[PDB]
């Protein structure tokens, strides 16, 4: 996909190949965030002004919605890690499922609350090593923040075999909150 | 008839207890002059609600929805009033020095001195320009990324039906919102902010907003031509075709 390509298709008027090419610049790009989204939109912008039947575009607009889905957890990163870290704005890379998930869930991000968790958890199908590792490790640091209420509400939050139990570990209250589980999840 | 609708207002607003009905039915005016564009029209009718109606006023959903409305008009007004002004303002733009080939001696120093005085009227000029320019783009923002559900949206759906107001306000955002994109691409890509202009493909075809629903396959095609034009520049520029270097 060359970088110049839907600029003389849209000039033609050759909206759906733009909006291939569009989705293909934005599948390339790593190197910016801000620039994967503009792609993205751009070429959502393509397919909708295009004359793809009412299917197709449909399809489109959905595998679209996948990939929006994705960056919209990068794009909802906290402000008050995105300034501990240092990090920029916009002026920063496609982050991908990993650095996320660990990132989401650093003692940097004080302010972590259910969501912050229960995202952390929703970035495990974007993956493609060990999954259950961090599975735990997250459901780990969801309690050293409840100050022995969130892994309540996370779990609250998730309607169940995935969590550990004895692994974790490795007291009185997980076993408490591991009965509520059982009449939950039963 | 207009006096009749834009009158009728000064009674409705004399009692006040009467306050929601008179937010609700300037509105109700206010939507008819917005859709035929008269601005002066609709302040003139927005000056005429007590710039505290809203706090005594304080809820129905008729009411809620009327006081939204009412800040929706407003955010929409001031749009159009600082853009009128960055209007007017990029048309009073500084003429650069005339010049005179084999110039005379005499001629070359006049010019050495018109040449530095051209350079202090534009960056003043210019320096206004930056002004109504970050304030016109809040404005557009603000009608556009309209906070809690959109532009002309209820946010409060247990109103009665009034099939009139509703369709109104599916009208006024199709009317208003292409509009506004299509002034604040002007405003972008004239000052040469190329690489906001083509976030603009952003903002219209995020899901939070929706706006894509509102534009009309030919308006979102013209859109893209006007992103088009701005690559295009952000390349002369030596940038790729959204602004960023090339790697």
């Amino acid at each position: 996909s060359h970088m110049l390509s839907w600029l003389h298709e849209i000039n033609s008027q050759e909206l759906e190949k733009a909006h291939a090419t569009l989705l293909g610049l934005a599948n390339m790009e790593t190197r910016y965030f801000a620039k994967k989204k503009t792609l993205l939109g751009l070429s959502k912008l393509a397919a909708l002004a295009s004359d793809f039947s009412e299917d197709m575009l449909q399809e489109k607009i959905e595998e679209m919605a996948e990939q929006e889905r994705f960056l919209l957890h990068q794009e909802t990163l906290p402000e008050q890690l995105l300034a501990e870290k240092q990090l920029n704005l916009s002026a920063m890379p496609v982050l991908t499922a990993p650095q996320l998930i660990g990132l989401y869930i650093c003692e940097e991000n004080r302010r972590a609350n259910e969501y912050d968790f229960k995202k952390a958890l929703d970035l495990l199908e974007y993956i493609d090593i060990n999954i259950n590792d961090l599975k735990l490790e997250i459901l780990c640091k969801a309690l050293q923040r409840d100050n022995w209420v969130s892994k309540d509400s996370i779990f609250v939050k998730i309607l169940l075999p995935e969590v550990k139990d004895l692994l974790q570990a490795d007291e009185f209250v997980l076993k408490a909150n591991y009965e509520y589980y059982v009449q939950g999840q039963i | 008839e207009d006096r009749l609708k834009i009158d009728v207002i000064d009674w409705l607003v004399f009692d006040p207890a009467q306050r929601a009905e008179a937010l609700k039915q300037g509105n109700a005016i206010m939507r008819k002059f917005l859709a035929s564009k008269k601005h002066e029209a609709a302040k003139e009718v927005f000056v005429k609600i007590p710039q505290d109606s809203i706090a005594e006023i304080y809820l129905p959903a008729e009411d809620d929805n009327a006081i939204r409305e009412h800040l929706c008009i407003r955010a929409y007004l001031e749009a159009h009033e600082t853009f009128n002004e960055w209007f007017k303002h990029m048309n009073s733009v500084p003429q650069k020095p005339a010049l005179i080939p084999q110039p005379t001696f005499t001629e070359k120093v006049a010019h050495e001195h018109k040449e530095k005085k051209y350079e202090m009227d534009f960056g003043i000029w210019k320096g206004h320009l930056d002004a109504l320019t970050a304030d016109v783009k809040e404005k557009m923002y603000n009608v556009l990324l309209f906070v809690d559900g959109g532009w002309m949206v209820d946010v409060r759906e247990d109103a009665k039906e009034d099939h009139e107001r509703t369709h109104q306000m599916v009208l006024l955002r199709k009317l208003c919102l292409p509009m506004l994109c299509f002034l604040l691409h002007t405003i972008l890509h004239s000052t040469g902010q190329y690489q906001e202009c083509l976030q603009l493909a952003d903002m219209v075809s995020s899901e939070r907003h929706k706006l894509y629903l509102v534009f009309s396959k030919e308006e979102l095609r013209k859109l893209l031509q006007k992103l088009r034009e701005s690559s295009l520049m952000l390349l002369d520029q030596g940038l790729d075709p959204l602004g960023y270097e090339i790697q």
